[PDB]
C-alpha cells in the first residue's frame, strides 16, 4: 500500500515569484498525489485552488505572510502508520535549529515534522525521528541564502517505510534525490 | 539565583552527522512523477488582460484604466469591492516587467505607489516587488555590488522605508518592517536596516487585544507571540552598531515586551520570554547558524569576546529570573494548570540549549521537572 504525500511550501505567489517553475507543473499531475502538506506562504488562494486539483487532502499551516488568517499554525496529520507535524518554522527560534524542533517532535508526540522557513533544503534523522524542510518550490528568496534552488519532497508512505523524492530544479534540469527511513 | 550557561553547539558537525545520505538518481531509475462611474469597462479590460496576457511587457492605456477604477474608491466602497479592485490591479502590476533595466522598474512602482494610494493590497504588492526587486539586482550582480546598483538598492530599501508606514493593517506593518529591514541587510546597507528593525519594535506596543481576520473579531495574542518569536530569531543575524549597548534591539525589544499591556488571564508573556531563552542561547555561540551573504553578524564582529558573552549571560539571568518569579506567583495564584503548563515548557528550553553539565541550571532543571509533576 502506498500513500503519496507531496510536500510543499514557501511559494510566495506572487509576493516573491510570479509561479513554480515551468517543469515543476508538467511533473505534478492531477490524481497521483493523495495528500498535500504544505508549510505555508502560499500568499494568495489561487496556490490553495492549485493545490486543490492536486490531490483530495490538503493540509497547509499559515505563513508570516499567508493571506488567510484561519490557517493552523500548527497541524498533526496521520497517514499510514505515520503521525506527520506541520508548522511553517518562523516560530522556531533560531530558525532550523535541531533541539528547536525536537521540542515540537516532543510536544506533538510525532513521527516527522516538516517545517520550512529556511529555504534550503534539508532532510535528517534525529533521536529515531525525521525532519524535512522542503525548501521553496518557486525558488522564493530569502536573506539568508545566495542561490536558492527550487525544491519539493514526496513521500511515498508504506507500512513503517518511507521513501522521501526530492525534486530539486538545477539549471533547466530536475535532479531527484532517493531518501529511505524506517519507523523502529 | 540560579544562573545559565550555553551548551555548545557545533551545527556543522551535528548537520553532518545526523544528515541522511540520499543517492541520486540517473535516467531509469524510479521517481513517482515520471511520465469615471462606469467602473465595468475598466473590469473587463482588466480581466481581458490578465486572462489572456501571459507574458511580461515592457502599459498608459491600462495605467489609465486602474487609475480610473481606483479613483471610485471612497467611504461608501465595501471591503469585497476593495478587495476585487486590488486583485485586478495587482494582477496588472505583475505584468509590467521592465528585464535588466532595474532603475524604470522603480520608477513605475514609485509612479504606482503615487497612483494607488487608497487601495492598501495595491501597496502591499508594491512593497513585496520592490523588494523582490532588491534581491534580484543583488543576485544578478552576485552580491559584489557595483557602485552604481548600490544607490539603486538603498533607493529601493528607502521606497520600502517610507511605503510601509502609510497601510493601516498593524500586522502587515510589522512583518514587513521585519521583511524589509531583512531584505536592507542582505544589501549592505545596516543603518536602514537597523531603523527597520527599530520602526517595528516601536510599533509592537500599538497592536490591540482585538484584530479583524476576515470580518470577525479574534484575539492577536497568539499572532503577536508569532511575530517576537520570527523578530527574535531574525535578530541573530543582525550587527550590533558600536555606538550602542550589546543586544541592542534583543534588549530593546525585551524592555518593549516587558511593558506591553498583557491580559492578566495569560500567561504568553513567560512563554516568550521562554523563547528569548532559545535566542541568547544560541547568540552566545562560536558560529551562528545562519548568515547573510556579507554581514558581520556579532560572531564575528564580536569574536565571542568574554565581554561580550558575559553580557548575554547576564541577560539570560535577568529573563530567567522574571520568568521564576512568574512561576513563583503561579504558586501564590494556586492555579497549579499553568504552572505546570510553564514549567513543562521551561524545562523544556533548558533541556534544549541550555548547558546540563553545570550543577546550578541541574538543579533548577530537577526542581522544574519535579514541580511539574507534583500537581499533574
Amino acid at each position: 500500500g502506498h500513500r503519496l504525500v507531496l510536500v510543499l511550501g514557501d511559494l510566495h505567489i506572487p509576493h516573491r515569484c510570479n509561479s513554480l517553475p515551468a517543469k515543476f507543473k508538467k511533473l505534478l499531475v492531477p490524481g497521483k498525489i493523495q495528500h498535500i502538506l504544505c508549510t505555508g506562504n502560499l500568499c494568495t488562494k489561487e496556490s490553495y485552488d492549485y493545490l486543490k486539483t492536486l490531490a483530495g487532502d490538503v493540509h497547509i499551516v499559515r505563513g508570516d505572510f499567508d493571506e488567510n488568517l484561519n490557517y493552523p499554525e500548527q497541524k498533526v496529520v496521520t497517514v499510514g502508520q505515520f503521525k506527520i507535524g506541520l508548522i511553517h518554522g518562523h516560530q522556531v527560534i533560531p530558525w532550523g535549529d535541531m533541539a528547536s524542533l525536537a521540542l515540537l517532535q516532543r510536544q506533538f508526540d510525532v513521527d516527522i515534522l516538516i517545517s520550512g522557513h529556511t529555504h534550503k533544503f534539508e532532510a535528517f534523522e534525529h533521536e529515531n525521528k525525521f525532519y524535512i524542510n522542503p525548501g521553496s518550490a518557486t525558488g522564493a528568496y530569502n536573506a539568508l541564502e545566495t542561490n536558492i534552488i527550487p525544491s519539493f519532497v514526496l513521500m511515498d508512505i508504506q507500512a513503517s517505510t518511507v521513501v522521501t523524492y526530492v525534486y530539486q530544479l538545477i539549471g533547466d534540469d530536475v535532479k531527484v534525490e532517493r531518501i529511505e527511513y524506517k519507523k523502529p | 539565583v540560579f544562573p545559565w550557561h550555553s551548551r555548545n553547539r557545533n551545527y556543522k558537525a551535528e548537520f553532518a552527522s545526523c544528515r541522511l545520505e540520499a543517492v541520486p538518481l540517473e535516467f531509469g531509475d524510479y521517481h513517482p512523477l515520471k511520465p469615471s462611474v462606469r467602473v465595468e469597462v475598466c473590469k473587463c479590460i482588466m480581466d481581458a488582460f490578465i486572462k489572456h496576457q501571459q507574458e511580461p511587457t515592457k502599459l498608459n492605456a491600462l495605467l489609465h484604466v486602474c487609475k480610473t477604477m481606483h479613483d471610485s474608491v471612497n467611504a461608501l466602497t465595501l471591503e469585497d469591492e476593495k478587495r476585487m479592485l486590488s486583485y485586478l490591479i495587482n494582477g496588472f502590476i505583475k505584468m509590467v516587467s521592465f528585464g535588466r533595466d532595474f532603475e524604470q522598474q522603480l520608477s513605475f512602482y514609485v509612479e504606482s505607489r503615487s497612483m494607488f494610494c487608497n487601495l492598501e493590497p495595491v501597496l502591499v504588492q508594491l512593497i513585496h516587488s520592490v523588494n523582490r526587486l532588491a534581491m534580484e539586482t543583488r543576485k544578478v550582480m552576485k552580491g559584489n555590488h557595483s557602485r552604481k546598483t548600490a544607490a539603486f538598492v538603498r533607493a529601493c530599501v528607502a521606497y520600502c522605508f517610507i511605503t510601509i508606514p502609510s497601510l493601516a493593517g498593524i500586522f502587515t506593518r510589522l512583518n514587513l518592517y521585519l521583511h524589509s529591514g531583512q531584505v536592507a541587510l542582505a544589501n549592505q546597507c545596516l543603518s536602514q536596516a537597523d531603523a527597520f528593525f527599530k520602526a517595528a519594535i516601536s510599533l509592537v506596543p500599538e497592536v490591540p487585544k482585538m484584530i479583524n481576520i476576515d470580518g470577525k473579531m479574534r484575539p492577536s495574542e497568539s499572532f503577536l507571540l508569532e511575530f517576537l518569536c520570527n523578530f527574535f530569531s531574525t535578530l541573530l543575524i543582525v550587527p550590533d552598531h558600536p555606538e550602542h549597548g550589546v543586544l541592542f534591539l534583543v534588549r530593546e525589544l525585551l524592555n518593549v515586551i516587558q511593558d506591553y499591556t498583557w491580559e492578566d488571564n495569560s500567561d504568553e508573556k513567560i512563554r516568550i520570554y521562554t523563547c528569548v531563552l532559545h535566542l541568547l542561547s544560541a547568540m552566545s555561540q562560536e558560529t551562528y547558524l545562519y548568515h547573510i551573504d556579507k554581514v558581520d553578524s556579532n560572531d564575528s564582529l564580536y569574536g565571542g569576546d568574554s565581554k561580550f558573552l558575559a553580557e548575554n549571560n547576564k541577560l539570560c539571568e535577568t529573563v530567567m529570573a522574571q520568568i521564576l518569579e512568574h512561576l513563583k506567583t503561579l504558586a501564590k495564584d494556586e492555579a497549579l494548570k499553568r504552572q505546570s503548563s510553564l514549567g513543562l515548557s521551561f524545562f523544556n528550553s533548558i533541556l534544549a540549549h541550555g548547558d546540563l553539565r553545570n550543577n546550578k541550571l541541574n538543579q533548577l532543571s530537577v526542581n522544574l521537572w519535579h514541580l511539574a509533576q507534583r500537581h499533574g
